[PDB]
């Protein structure tokens, strides 16, 4: 979130091994998905 | 004023009382100023006036004033109007009658007024710098 | 097209005071000069006082019989000119009218006379 | 808490004029509406005129019996309102009261009625 | 603004306007408190009372008041220019 904009980047890919310990070594590009013009002052993050 | 060079200065000749020469300033009106002579919102010029009293005094009405003008004038127009004021419902046709006054009235030129608003003829110019190339330009001399 | 309404007149004792209101409707009197007239029975309508669009004492005029005693005041917001009455005398007993025209500036001899109101009756006696 | 005083009434002839005054003391009537009431003996108090805090003709209300004859005007510096009578009728003979409240604007049927003065006797008879 | 007296008027005192309230308006406020004006020391609880009237008043939708007091539809749209990423831009055309 910057200068009254909110951008979201996303990318999905399958997985080879169920290894939950560490992130596999592979290049991934995060394309822009949605841009918002709101100007909310954000300081904290919560997950559901 | 002599050093600067002007462009297309237009002069006019007016005859006035003299008591209201001060009031011919923009934004306020004097007797003659609201009658006959009008000046712009911001005129670009100087006012010059000598004592027109002794010499111009000969009762003289050839310079009379437009006492009954129908309405206030508009910027930069003359006073060629030569008919009568409209005040009633019927036309004033047929010389002076009921509710109409002829603007031809004595503007106090008698010989006994040697102190009363003697003629104070005023001349006023209007210039232009940088609007057009100058024609009349001041002198430098020295050979 | 403008109509005027004079009000405030009435019976007053000599030396009394009053205030005449010339109510203007359907039109605005701000850009136009307003004059006050009175007409007692037996005599012609006579100019009392004239106020201009600029409300300037150079452009504000009183007649000889009213100098130093009568006064105006105009408020363009309510669109009405006043006629302050001071040191009222029996000679002032007349039907007071107000008049206006398309002109905006008064003079010592030029008063608007285009549109007239019904007039208000002012009487100065016991 | 504000108190009012009505005066100016008296013995006047039919067709005459009168000017009442509602003097307020200890309080300021500028942000508040003022109404005039009259009550002759034998009949209930009835409204006469109502002026608002803005003193605007739109907010100025008169009753049917006084339209075109009764006029008010409030002077905020002196904190007083008038009820100018023009062309009084004998039916107008009543004790005139003035009342004010904390409201600021009148209506056709909404008059302040909180604090009343002693009233003034206006008599229209020979 | 536009004219809506012909269809809105029949009158309909549903859209009644508040006349009695505490004070004047302040910017960005809503007048929803249907509270009776207190013009006296005595509390106004207990419905109507002397010197304490309900703000509700008739606002002249009767057919008699045809030219005047009939409803005129007026709306005011607030516009902000160069404050946030613009979301409502005008038509372009041309292909």
């Amino acid at each position: 979130n910057i200068d009254g904009y909110f951008k979201i980047y996303s990318k999905h890919t399958p997985i080879i091994v169920r290894e939950p310990e560490d992130l596999p070594q592979g290049f991934s590009a995060l394309e822009p998905l949605v841009d918002l013009p709101i100007g909310i002052n954000i300081t904290r993050f919560q997950t559901l | 004023l002599n050093d600067l060079c002007f462009t297309n200065v237009y002069a006019d000749s007016f005859v006035i009382r003299g008591d209201e020469v001060r009031q011919i300033a923009p934004g306020q009106t004097g007797n003659i100023a609201d009658y006959n002579y009008k000046l712009p919102d911001d005129f670009t010029g100087c006012v010059i006036a000598w004592n027109s009293n002794k010499l111009d005094s000969k009762g003289n009405y050839n310079y009379l004033y437009r006492l009954f003008r129908k309405s206030n004038l508009k910027p930069f127009e003359r006073d060629i109007s030569t008919e009568i004021y409209q005040a009633g419902n019927k036309p004033c046709n047929g010389v002076a009658g009921f509710n109409c006054y002829f603007p031809l009235k004595s503007y106090s030129f008698r010989p006994t007024y040697g102190v009363g608003h003697q003629p104070y003829r005023v001349v006023v110019l209007s210039f232009e710098l940088l609007h057009a190339p100058a024609t009349v330009c001041g002198p430098k001399k020295s050979t | 097209q403008v109509q005027l309404v004079e009000s405030g007149g009435g019976l007053v004792q000599p030396g009394g005071s009053l205030t005449l209101s010339c109510v203007a409707s359907e039109s605005s009197l701000a850009p136009y000069r307003v004059a006050w007239f009175r007409q007692a029975p037996g005599k012609e309508r006579e100019g009392v006082s004239c106020i201009s669009r600029d409300a300037h004492p150079t452009s504000t005029y009183y007649t000889a019989s009213v100098k130093g005693r009568f006064t105006m005041s105009r408020d363009n917001a309510k669109n009405t000119v006043y006629l302050q009455m001071n040191s009222l005398k029996p000679s002032d007993t007349a039907v007071y009218y107000c008049a206006t025209d398309l002109g905006g500036y008064c003079s010592d001899s030029n008063y608007p006379r285009a549109w007239w109101g019904q007039g208000t009756q002012v009487t100065v006696s016991s």
